[PDB]
C-alpha cells in the first residue's frame, strides 16, 4: 500500500515546550512513568481565530473540546484549578470517550478530507534506556469529524520524540489472525526494492 | 420568544426523527424551497439550527429566498442560501388572553435593511428627526418598538401564528445526523442480495467462525474480493459464497 | 416649524412625463416612513405609494410598476416620475410622513394638481345637517374588523390639506382640542363632537391600516340646515 507513513531508520527530535510546526501528519513517542502527560493543543494560529483543537483529560474519561479558547504558556492544573483557556468565541464539537490508558505510548496523529485521525498503542517493555528493537502496529482509537486545518502545535504538562510524515510504499505481512507482523519499506535499500 | 427577540436552538449529534414530521396534519404551511420533502432520511447536513417566532397573520407569507416588507427588513432575515424550511402553526386560546397580550414587541423603525440571519437589539431611540433625543420621548425622538395587540377575533390574519425556520449547514465538517433503518431482519444459508452498510452484492450469508478485530468491518481475499462481512446489529461475522452457477 | 412644499402645477401632454417634488423642513427622510395618497375629488381618498426608511417600494394594487417612486438624500427630496398619463388620473397627490401605530399622518403636504388630455369600509351617518349647540355621531363600519387600533380619523378642509384629529380611535393628536372623542369596538367606530364651533364644519374621514393597502371613508361633509 502507498500511503503516508514514518519511514524506516529515520531520526527524530528528543525534547525536554517548544512549539512544533505540522507539515502532513505527526508521530508521538512517550514514556508513562513520569506521568507528566495529556496535553495537546493543534492550530493555525493562537488569539481569537480559526477553530483549534484541544485535547486533555482530568484523571477521567477523555474529553476533547475544540471550543475556541485563549492558551497559556505552562498552564498547570490539579494538586484543583482549570485555568487554560481566558475566552471562548464559539464551540462546535465535544468529544467525550474512555480514558486511554514500565510503559510506552506511541500515538499518530492524521489530517485529511475534514478527518482527524488518532492512532494510539500502550506497550510494556523491559528495557527503559530508548526505544527497544521490536515490531508494534497501531490501532486506530479516534476519529473525528471536524473540517478544518492544521499547521502548528503545542504539548502540555521532559521526554517525548516527535516525527513527521511523507508519502511511502509500504509492504505489510498479515498473521492467521488480522494482526501485522512485519513490514518492508520500498524506498530503501536495493534488496527493499 | 417573539420576532424582536427571535431565539435559536442548534440541534446536536443525535438520529434525525423527520418522519413524523409530513405524517402530522397540524402543519398546512410546509412550502420550501431546496431539497425534495420526500428525501430527508437521506440528507447529511453538517448542522441544523432552529429558529422561533410568534409573528401574526398574513405576515407569514412574506418568507420567500428574497422578500421585502414590514417584516423582512428589520427583522429575521432570509437570504437566497437559506437551505432548510419552514414551518406555522395553528394560533388559539392557548397563546391568546381576553384582556391582550402587551409582552410582545416588534420592530418597526431602523435606518438600513438587516444582513440575513442577523439580530439587533438596541431600543432607545431611531432618532427621525434631527434634534437631540437624549432620552426625552417627544416630537423627532420617538421609541421604535411598538407592543402587539391581539383579541379574540376572525383570526384570518389576526393570530399569533407560530413560525420556526430550520436552516441546514451545506459542508464545513462532516455530518453525523444520517440515519437511514431499513427495518431487515437477517436471513441465511439461502440465496439473498444484501447492503450490508453499504457492500452491494449477491451470495448465502452463512455462519462464520473467524476472528475479526474489534475495528475491522469486512474481511478481503487474496485476488481482493469480499469474504466475510460484520453485521452491526448483534456484531456478528457471515461469510460470502457465490450463487452457485455451472453449465448444462 | 414643520413644511411640505410641493411643485407640480403643469398640464401634461397624453403619453408624457412628468416629475413631482416632496421637500423636507428638518426631519431626515432617510430614516422615516413617507406615503403618497390620492385625493380624488368627488369621491374617497385612495393610496399610491410608500417609502420605508431603506427606500424599498410599495404600490397600491391597482396601480403596479409605472409609478416611479425615488429618495434623494443630497437635496432631502421625495421625488415621484409619472410615466404615459392615461385617462381618469386626475386628482390630487398628497404626500405626508406615515408613523401609522404611533400617530397616522402627523402631517401632510400642501396640495397641487395634475390633469389628462384636454378592505370594505363605509361611514353610515351620512351629511347628518344639525346646529351648533348640540352633539353628534359619526359611524365608521369596516368588514374585516380589525381588532383594537389600526383606524385613524383625518379632517378635509376646502383648498387646505388633510389634518389628523384622532389616532387609533384612542386618543386624539397633539394640539387637537378636547372636545373630539372616540368610541366603539369590534366593527365600527363612533366619533363624536361636542360644542361644534364655526371652524369646525368639515368633511370627515375615516382610515384603515395596518392591514392589506390603505382605505378612506366615501366622506362625510357636515352642512347647516
Ligand atoms: C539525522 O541527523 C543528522 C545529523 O545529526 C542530520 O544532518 C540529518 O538531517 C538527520 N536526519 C533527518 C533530520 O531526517
Ligand atoms: C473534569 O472536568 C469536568 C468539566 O471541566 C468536570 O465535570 C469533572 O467533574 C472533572 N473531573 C475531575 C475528576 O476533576
Ligand atoms: C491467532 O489466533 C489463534 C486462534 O486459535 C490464537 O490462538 C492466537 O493467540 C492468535 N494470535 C497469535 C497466534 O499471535
Amino acid at each position: 500500500t502507498q500511503d503516508l507513513f514514518l519511514p524506516f531508520f529515520s531520526n527524530v527530535t528528543w525534547f525536554h515546550n517548544p512549539v512544533l510546526p505540522f507539515n502532513d501528519g505527526v508521530y508521538f513517542a512517550s514514556t508513562e512513568k513520569s506521568n507528566i502527560i495529556r496535553g495537546w493543543i493543534f492550530g493555525t494560529t493562537l488569539d481569537s481565530k480559526t477553530q483549534s483543537l484541544l485535547i486533555v483529560n482530568n484523571a477521567t474519561n477523555v474529553v476533547i473540546k475544540v471550543c475556541e479558547f485563549q492558551f497559556c504558556n505552562d498552564p498547570f492544573l490539579g494538586v484543583s484549578e482549570f485555568r487554560v483557556y481566558s475566552s471562548a468565541n464559539n464551540c462546535t464539537f465535544e468529544y467525550v470517550s474512555q480514558p486511554f490508558l514500565k510503559n510506552l505510548r506511541e500515538f499518530v496523529f492524521k489530517n485529511i478530507d475534514g478527518y482527524f485521525k488518532i492512532y494510539s498503542k500502550h506497550t510494556p517493555i523491559n528495557l527503559v534506556r530508548d526505544l527497544p528493537q521490536g515490531f508494534s502496529a497501531l490501532e486506530p482509537l479516534v476519529d473525528l469529524p471536524i473540517g478544518i486545518n492544521i499547521t502548528r502545535f503545542q504539548t502540555l504538562l521532559a521526554a517525548y520524540y516527535v516525527g513527521y510524515l511523507q508519502p511511502r510504499t509500504f509492504l505489510l505481512k498479515y498473521n492467521e489472525n488480522g494482526t501485522i507482523t512485519d513490514a518492508v519499506d520500498c524506498a530503501l535499500d536495493p534488496l527493499s526494492e | 420568544a417573539s420576532v424582536y427577540a427571535w431565539n435559536r436552538k442548534r440541534i446536536s449529534n443525535c438520529v434525525a426523527d423527520y418522519s413524523v414530521l409530513y405524517n402530522s396534519a397540524s402543519f398546512s404551511t410546509f412550502k420550501c424551497y431546496g431539497v425534495s420533502p420526500t428525501k430527508l432520511n437521506d440528507l447529511c447536513f453538517t448542522n441544523v439550527y432552529a429558529d422561533s417566532f410568534v409573528i401574526r397573520g398574513d405576515e407569514v407569507r412574506q418568507i420567500a429566498p428574497g422578500q421585502t416588507g414590514k417584516i423582512a427588513d428589520y427583522n429575521y432575515k432570509l437570504p437566497d442560501d437559506f437551505t432548510g424550511c419552514v414551518i406555522a402553526w395553528n394560533s388559539n386560546n392557548l397563546d391568546s388572553k381576553v384582556g391582550g397580550n402587551y409582552n410582545y414587541l416588534y420592530r418597526l423603525f431602523r435606518k438600513s435593511n438587516l444582513k440575513p440571519f442577523e439580530r439587533d437589539i438596541s431600543t432607545e431611540i431611531y432618532q427621525a428627526g434631527s434634534t437631540p433625543c437624549n432620552g426625552v420621548e417627544g416630537f423627532n425622538c420617538y421609541f421604535p418598538l411598538q407592543s402587539y395587540g391581539f383579541q379574540p377575533t376572525n383570526g384570518v390574519g389576526y393570530q399569533p401564528y407560530r413560525v420556526v425556520v430550520l436552516s441546514f449547514e451545506l459542508l464545513h465538517a462532516p455530518a453525523t445526523v444520517c440515519g437511514p433503518k431499513k427495518s431487515t431482519n437477517l436471513v441465511k444459508n439461502k440465496c439473498v442480495n444484501f447492503n450490508f452498510n453499504g457492500l452491494t452484492g449477491t451470495g448465502v450469508l452463512t455462519e462464520s467462525n473467524k476472528k475479526f478485530l474489534p475495528f475491522q468491518q469486512f474481511g478481503r481475499d487474496i485476488a481482493d474480493t469480499t469474504d466475510a462481512v460484520r453485521d452491526p446489529q448483534t456484531l456478528e461475522i457471515l461469510d460470502i459464497t457465490p450463487c452457485s452457477f455451472g453449465g448444462v | 416649524e414643520v413644511q411640505l412644499l410641493q411643485s407640480a402645477g403643469g398640464l401634461v401632454q397624453p403619453g408624457g412625463s412628468l416629475r413631482l417634488s416632496c421637500a423636507a423642513s428638518g426631519f431626515t427622510v432617510s430614516a422615516n416612513y413617507m406615503s403618497w395618497v390620492r385625493q380624488a375629488p368627488g369621491k374617497g381618498l385612495e393610496w399610491v405609494s410608500v417609502i420605508y426608511p431603506g427606500g424599498s417600494t410599495f404600490y397600491a394594487d391597482s396601480v403596479k410598476g409605472r409609478f416611479t417612486i425615488s429618495r434623494d438624500n443630497s437635496k432631502n427630496t421625495l421625488y415621484l416620475q409619472m410615466n404615459s398619463l392615461r385617462v381618469e388620473d386626475t386628482a390630487v397627490y398628497y404626500c405626508a410622513r406615515d408613523l401609522s401605530v404611533a400617530g397616522a399622518f402627523d402631517i401632510w403636504g400642501q396640495g397641487t394638481l395634475v390633469t389628462v388630455s384636454s378592505i370594505v369600509l363605509t361611514q353610515s351617518p351620512g351629511t347628518l345637517s344639525l346646529s351648533p349647540g348640540e352633539r353628534a355621531t359619526l359611524s365608521c363600519r369596516a368588514s374585516q374588523s380589525v381588532s383594537s387600533s389600526y383606524l385613524a380619523w383625518y379632517q378635509q378642509k376646502p383648498g387646505q390639506a388633510p389634518r389628523l384629529l384622532i389616532y387609533g380611535a384612542s386618543s386624539r393628536a397633539t394640539g387637537i382640542p378636547d372636545r373630539f372623542s372616540g368610541s366603539g369596538s369590534g366593527t365600527d367606530f363612533t366619533l363624536t363632537i361636542s360644542r361644534l364651533e364655526p371652524e369646525d364644519f368639515a368633511v370627515y374621514y375615516c382610515q384603515q391600516y395596518g392591514s392589506s393597502p390603505y382605505t378612506f371613508g366615501q366622506g362625510t361633509k357636515l352642512e347647516i340646515k
